[PDB]
């Protein structure tokens, strides 16, 4: 059990507690170098071109020269190696700054300065206002009465809204001095660190007394104090212990599917090369064994049994079929991978103008992932809505307000200009008193509630925990009614500019069953008015018979409902004096604990709240961002699932789920006690709720249902897949209150029980865990903390920009790169195996059927640039067409473009390419190329013949591949056999192709080539058309 | 974060370019021009082959009750051999002598490289500094070998020469001009003599000959522009072959100065100097004479493939043309 002694630095000094220092980066300066492990390993492409280099570097068994392996490896392993460098060098920053954070502490009998490295468990330190919460904390005093504190918990969830914290009482009339807190001695035995954020077991041992701790007394790390001078506390949970750095997830190396699939084409790459050489060096055995030991001609000394003969060239052609895997394959690919995150750095479409922000492809590896998403995974405030909150409309007495009829707000001084209400009638109306109904509606606005003033720099700044008091005070202030501040006993408000204090004489409180509020406030003429405020269910039930108002509310709440909007009844009444001061008795008698005040409080509270009179009601927007229901439509269509994992209440994650359209009329919402029926059912005995369409659980409700021995295991393991297999067959899932870990766990969910590419967005420190446990991670730009952006891959600032994201960029990024790989395989199979078609005519001697130095120049110059911009500049169809029909996105969803058959077809091109390549040059040169003093039929020529075949066919090929041909695209196609051709006609090999044979050999070679795939690729589309081709034919 | 990207074409993916789709206006004529290019063409080049006379002589002498078995089991060093051979058909215009070579595998591994380029280029250095390349014949027995290689040391060394049996049954020597054949930038640019002196037996001091050559560089032709690394018959040896089955260019018969044919159609003996040992590895010599052709040499292989290739493209044209028809 976690053991806390206060202001003892050496109690347990006799590990265990960890220091308040963080640790998220991964490399120091000495372990990096080392990574090399990680990228030889997990890639192991790196580990065949390392053995290649090795291979290529004894004399003995060598057939190209190593220095063409090194410098590109080189760049392979550098490019990466800069990219995790800069990327953890960020990281070391970030913590090096929270490390650095001041504080204070009891040093030895004073609060002296210190860093938040500096602090540990049991160390008691003073926090002021707006400052960030070092550690987990014992509440212990605080500037206000009965050690009552704010904090703001912005990192635990997404919201801004105050959250209520207290104190012990015992510790809050005797540790409000420094002195006291100097000598202050508490022995803690609560629980071992967690990642649950909302229970906290624990008790204080002091006084020789033994008192319980809650969570409502533990501030956490990722809390900000706010509206509250200073606040004392001592550190529990440290640094690594501490709630929100256990809802904290490593930082993996993330890699996209295409190149899973990669290492195991790769993999049966190798295993064909093995026997490719392994055959050829058998052969070569039983060559020499026959033809070589009695070819005098062939003595070079060195007696080799043939048995040795045929062992050493299977190093040999190793070294010669080695570019069947090559390694400018992984050169070129980066350069791929940078241009296209550049087009979404550069994305005009993708920038918002009034924040002037573009988006930012921060991880350049995972572009034609984006076009493999099959679940995004969304925060709600601040990434669906804009967690602005504004007060919209309001049925004051019978009539609806709001309506654009016929804002300055000059009127008034207190008007901030936040609101922009449009109705001009209200305003003459408030100037006007014709009405005294609308003057108390506002007035009811700006009294009942628990909204907290600020006033700092002469700002009437306003703070409050239900984010809807805020909206609604702040509406009534900008309509002149400003609640200036409030005391103990009275509240302060200016009427239209004139200061009115009313002495508050009881203050009903805010229950989740009891939905309303209400305050009895004492005019100071002397009449005394029961404001209230709640659901529209709770308060027409507390209603009385001469309302005659009761219809036309009711007519307004389904037209506010209509257009999803919060709405609250307002309601007031006239207590006399003696029923007041009677019941004031009784209410105060109820205050005591008694037995429980619980029963007692609700009694007298629903006594208290009888014949209530209407003031009318009011209709509370919550923004959400521009084109957010027009993209989850959108998303929707490319067969995209949303759910939507928020931190919020139930209530307000339900009310945006329809403002979205995630949920609709036909939707029937399945909540946690729906799902555990269903879950239990299956155990004991696709699912029923697959019509039902919602499902909308709590994070308490995911604990039990997660369920978070060897047949526990079992359970643990069939629970989470019956889950899983139920939500994922639903059209909307929103889970709320779950904390950080919580919506993390949910995406790994997703991708172990259902293998599919997952992506998480969201802003703040409440989704980075998700953001970096998701294939792919986007942050929403706009928080200061920049913490969600700087750990995403991606990061644009309005949500809208996800379409784009998926539907143009990660769709053609999945095509450019699909279409790189078939044909960058092809090229070079169709290259590389010319050599094992001329070992039956060399006697498997390892010879080449190139040149030297055409084999080097192929990949870089020959064959280079056309693929590069193929695999940057190919579009399908154009951006306007991509999000017009999302229906194309879901040919990368199956992987329809890169398989293990779209593979292996690219060997068989590759191989039957290479076999024409070499056949119908032997054919023509087996019995007479032109022949005479100046002729053809040397080896040099029939490299020669092979070479210019095989540049003009593979870039011929990449110019049919190729669908967008700019004028880059055509000059490199054309260009790259230019220079093939400029190259070897001096600015012996250029004698060659000045004969008519040679030419004659080289076009038919050619057509034979490339001929049949004409006829494949337009029979292809004839009868099998794909969607893009549809569009194409028709655009 | 910044400031709003520039507005260009490439930065915004909205370069100017061209959408092209195989549509059935495209694709089937090209499989019909094509076809129809095809078979002229193989036709053109099928028919000419077979304008070319040519004779091929095997002299090997492998199987036995011919006339040149008894070199195989040289008990005598200076073999001869007399082959007769009849030509139905006179021959016209140059007339090249190659010599065939089969089951000879120039285009080895381990004998495509074993030489020195630079030595032979006329490096003074390499002269006396014969690169490792060539290492099985390095130095002879203390000093190096000129031509270095396995290349060089294996050269082929039978003399052949043809006699025309007239009426009176007296043979006629034929000339053989043994110039001109290599290529020009062989003799003049890629072999040439090591640098300095004037005559070559100084230039080649402290060099030996290779080890199966009877006689050393110096006197491969009397010819003071036929000897040395300049020699025809040597250049055109180490201009290795691509396959196996190969022929060389041997001696060269220009047009004769009358109008009658340049080797008149009768009867005609093959004189060769056996020295040249193939049949330990099932090699077979042989003699090639051929006639010079402007549509280059005799090459049924090309002429038959465009025939296939181009009928091939009628058969696709029409069964894609029936394809669409079906699917339009
Ligand atoms: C007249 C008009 C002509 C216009 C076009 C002409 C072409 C000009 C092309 C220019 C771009 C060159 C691209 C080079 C790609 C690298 C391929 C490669 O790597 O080929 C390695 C050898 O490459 C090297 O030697 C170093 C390459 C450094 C690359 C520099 C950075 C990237 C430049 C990007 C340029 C971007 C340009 C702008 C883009 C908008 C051999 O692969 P490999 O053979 O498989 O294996 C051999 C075998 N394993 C072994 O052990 O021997
Ligand atoms: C024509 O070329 C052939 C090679 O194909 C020559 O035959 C080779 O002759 C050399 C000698 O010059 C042989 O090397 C050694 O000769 C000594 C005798 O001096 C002998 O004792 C060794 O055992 C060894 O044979 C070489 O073996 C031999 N080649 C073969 C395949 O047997 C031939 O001499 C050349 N003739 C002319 C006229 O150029
Ligand atoms: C070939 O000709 C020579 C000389 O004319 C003659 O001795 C020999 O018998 C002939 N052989 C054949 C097979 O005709
Ligand atoms: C063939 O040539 C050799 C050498 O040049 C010569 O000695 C012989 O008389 C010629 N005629 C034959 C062998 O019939
Ligand atoms: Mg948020």
């Amino acid at each position: 059990t976690w053991q806390v002694k206060a202001n003892d630095r050496k109690y347990h000094e006799q590990s265990k507690y960890a220091n308040n220092a963080i640790k998220t980066y991964k490399y120091n300066a000495f372990t990096f170098i080392p990574m090399n492990l990680f990228e030889q390993f997990k890639r192991a492409a790196n580990l065949y071109f390392l053995a290649l280099l090795i291979l290529q570097a004894v004399p003995q068994i060598s057939t190209l020269a190593w220095y063409t392996t090194l410098v590109p490896l080189l760049v392979v392993l550098g490019v990466t190696a800069i990219k995790d460098l800069v990327d953890d060098v960020a990281r070391h920053k970030m913590d090096k700054e929270i490390n650095n954070r001041t504080c204070e502490v009891i040093k030895d009998g004073r609060f002296k300065v210190a860093k938040w490295k500096e602090i540990q468990v049991g160390d008691v330190i003073r926090l002021k206002k707006n400052d960030f919460v070092p550690a987990d904390i014992l509440l212990l005093s605080s500037s206000e009465p009965n050690s009552l504190c704010y904090v703001e918990t912005a990192e635990l969830d997404g919201e801004t809204n105050l959250k209520f914290k207290m104190s012990l009482e015992i510790t809050d009339q005797y540790l409000q001095r420094e002195d006291t807190l100097a000598t202050f001695d508490g022995f803690i035995e609560c629980e071992e660190p967690n990642n649950r954020l909302d229970k906290f077991t624990g008790t204080l041992f002091w006084r020789n007394t033994s008192f319980p701790l809650d969570a409502d007394k533990i501030l956490l790390r990722g809390c900000v104090i706010r509206n509250t001078d200073f606040c004392h506390g001592l550190v529990i949970f440290a640094g690594a212990d501490t709630k929100i750095m256990k809802n904290s997830g490593k930082t993996r190396f993330k890699r996209t599917k295409i190149d899973y699939l990669m290492n195991y084409m790769v993999y049966t790459i190798f295993v064909v090369l093995i026997l490719l050489s392994a055959g050829l060096a058998i052969g070569h055995a039983y060559w020499e064994a026959q033809v070589g030991n009695s070819s005098w001609y062939l003595y070079d000394g060195e007696d080799d049994t043939p048995s040795y003969r045929g062992f050493l060239i299977f190093w040999g052609y190793i070294i010669v079929l080695n570019t069947m895997v090559p390694i400018s394959l992984y050169v070129s690919v980066e350069v791929i991978r940078l241009g296209q995150s550049h087009f979404i750095n550069w994305d005009l479409q993708m920038y918002y103008a009034e924040k002037d922000t573009p988006a930012k492809a921060r991880t350049t590896t995972l572009n034609e992932q984006l076009g493999q998403i099959h679940y995004i995974f969304s925060d709600k405030t601040g990434t669906l809505t804009q967690n602005i909150m504004t007060f919209k409309k309001c049925c004051i007495n019978g009539q609806i307000y709001g309506d654009h009829r016929d804002v300055d707000f000059s009127w008034n001084t207190y008007a901030d200009g936040k609101l922009a209400f449009y109705d001009h009638y209200l305003i003459e109306q408030i100037q006007s008193g014709k009405e005294p109904e609308v003057r108390q509606f506002f007035f009811l606005l700006a009294v009942c509630h628990t909204v907290m003033v600020d006033r700092t720099d002469g700002q009437l700044n306003y703070q409050a925990a239900s984010p809807d008091e805020g909206a609604l005070v702040n509406a009534a202030r900008n309509f002149g009614f400003a609640f200036l501040a409030r005391t103990q006993n009275t509240i302060t408000i200016s009427e239209l500019g004139t200061e009115r204090t009313y002495n508050v004489l009881a203050i009903l409180d805010f229950n989740s069953d009891r939905k309303r509020m209400s305050i009895i406030v004492r005019t100071p003429e002397g009449n005394i008015k029961l404001y209230c405020k709640g659901a529209d269910t709770v308060i027409y039930e507390r209603l009385h018979r001469m309302n005659p108002t009761k219809q036309e509310t009711q007519d307004a709440l389904d037209i506010f409902a209509n257009e999803t909007l919060r709405t609250l009844c307002l309601c007031y009444k006239e207590i006399e004096e003696k029923e007041f001061t009677e019941w004031n008795k009784k209410f105060m008698a109820a205050s005591v604990a008694s037995t429980n005040r619980d029963e007692a409080l609700d009694k007298v509270y629903e006594e208290i709240e009888k014949d209530l009179i209407l003031l009318g009601a009011t209709a509370i927007e919550d923004k959400l961002q521009d084109g957010v229901p027009e993209t989850i439509s959108k998303l929707a269509k490319a067969d995209i699932k949303i759910w939507v994992l928020t931190g919020d209440k139930k209530e307000t994650a339900e009310n945006i789920g329809f403002a979205c359209e995630l949920l609709t009329e036909d939707t029937t919402i399945c909540y946690g006690e729906d799902i555990n029926s269903l879950l239990h059912a299956r155990m004991e005995n696709f699912f029923p709720p697959g019509g039902n369409r919602a499902l909308i659980i709590t994070g308490s409700w995911l604990n039990e249902i997660l369920l978070e021995k060897r047949r526990l295991e079992a359970k643990k393991e069939q629970r989470q897949k019956n889950f899983v297999d139920l939500a994922c067959e639903c059209s909307a899932v929103i889970c709320c209150r779950v904390t950080p870990k919580q919506k993390a766990m949910v995406v790994d969910l997703v991708k172990r029980y259902k293998k599919a590419i997952t992506l998480a967005i969201g802003d703040g420190a409440n989704d980075v865990n998700m953001i970096k446990t998701a294939h792919i991670g986007v942050g929403i730009s706009g928080q200061e903390g920049m913490q969600a952006v700087m750990s995403s891959d991606y990061s644009f600032a309005q949500f809208r920009y996800l379409q784009r994201l998926l539907l143009v960029h990660g769709r053609w990024s999945y095509i450019r790169m699909c279409k790189f790989l078939r044909y960058f395989f092809y090229k070079n199979f169709a290259f590389t195996l010319v050599h094992f078609w001329y070992s039956f005519f060399n006697g498997y001697s390892a010879q080449t059927a190139y040149e030297d130095w055409f084999i080097t120049l192929y990949n870089v110059l020959y064959t280079s640039l056309p693929v590069l911009l193929m695999g940057l500049l190919d579009q399908d169809v154009s951006d306007k067409l991509s999000l017009r029909f999302p229906g194309l996105y879901i040919v990368g969803q199956r992987d329809l473009l890169f398989n293990y058959k779209r593979f292996f077809v690219s060997l068989l091109h590759g191989v039957l390419t290479s076999m024409i390549l070499f056949f119908i040059p032997l054919g023509a040169y087996l019995q007479t190329v032109g022949q005479d003093g100046e002729a053809p039929s040397d080896y040099q020529s029939f490299a020669v013949t092979i070479a210019s075949a095989l540049v003009i066919t593979v870039n011929f090929q990449i110019g049919l591949d190729t669908s967008y041909w700019t004028f880059v695209n055509a000059f490199s196609i054309f260009g790259s056999i230019a220079l093939y051709f400029g190259i070897m006609f001096d600015f012996t090999a250029s004698n060659a192709l000045r004969q008519p044979y040679i030419w004659l050999t080289i076009i038919l070679t050619v057509a034979v080539c490339l001929l049949p795939v004409v006829a494949i690729r337009f029979l292809s589309m004839t009868i099998w058309p794909s969607e893009s081709d549809k569009i194409q034919k028709h655009r | 974060k910044t400031r709003r990207p520039d507005n260009t074409a490439f930065k915004q993916q909205r370069l100017p370019a061209w959408q092209p789709i195989l549509t059935a206006g495209t694709v089937l004529p090209i499989f019909f021009i094509i076809g129809l290019i095809f078979i002229p063409i193989g036709i053109g080049i099928f028919v000419t082959s077979n304008n070319i006379r040519e004779i091929e002589i095997d002299y090997t002498g492998t199987e036995p009750s011919s006339p040149c078995n008894k070199c195989l089991s040289p008990d005598v060093t200076p073999c001869f051999c007399t082959i007769n051979f009849t030509l139905e058909k006179s021959f016209e215009g140059n007339v090249f002598m190659y010599y065939g070579l089969s089951n000879f595998y120039q285009n080895h591994r381990r004998y495509v490289k074993s030489r020195d380029d630079s030595q032979l280029n006329g490096d003074s250095s390499a002269l006396l500094n014969p690169s490792k390349e060539c290492e099985p014949y390095r130095r002879n027995e203390d000093k190096p070998i000129a031509p270095c290689g396995a290349i060089a040391n294996s050269m082929f060394n039978d003399t052949l020469e043809l006699f025309l049996i007239g009426n009176d049954s007296y043979p006629i020597p034929i000339a053989l001009k043994k110039k001109g054949i290599a290529w020009w930038t062989d003799k003049n640019v890629k072999f040439r003599n090591p640098p300095g002196g004037d005559n070559l037996e100084e230039r080649f001091k402290g060099t030996t000959k290779p080890v199966n050559w009877l006689k050393p560089v110096y006197m491969l032709d009397s010819d003071p522009d036929n000897n040395g690394f300049i020699n025809e018959d040597f250049i055109v040896w180490m201009r290795t072959a691509a396959l196996p089955t190969f022929r060389k260019l041997y001696r060269l018969i220009e047009r004769k100065s009358d109008l009658h044919p340049t080797l008149p159609a009768g009867r005609y003996s093959l004189n060769v100097t056996y020295n040249y040992p193939v049949h330990y590895f099932d090699g077979r010599k042989r003699m090639i004479l051929s006639t010079i052709s402007w549509m280059g040499g005799k090459n049924p292989f090309l002429g038959i493939a465009y025939i296939a290739v181009g009928s091939i493209s009628f058969l696709l044209g029409v069964v894609l043309l029936v394809i669409n028809h079906k699917y339009r």
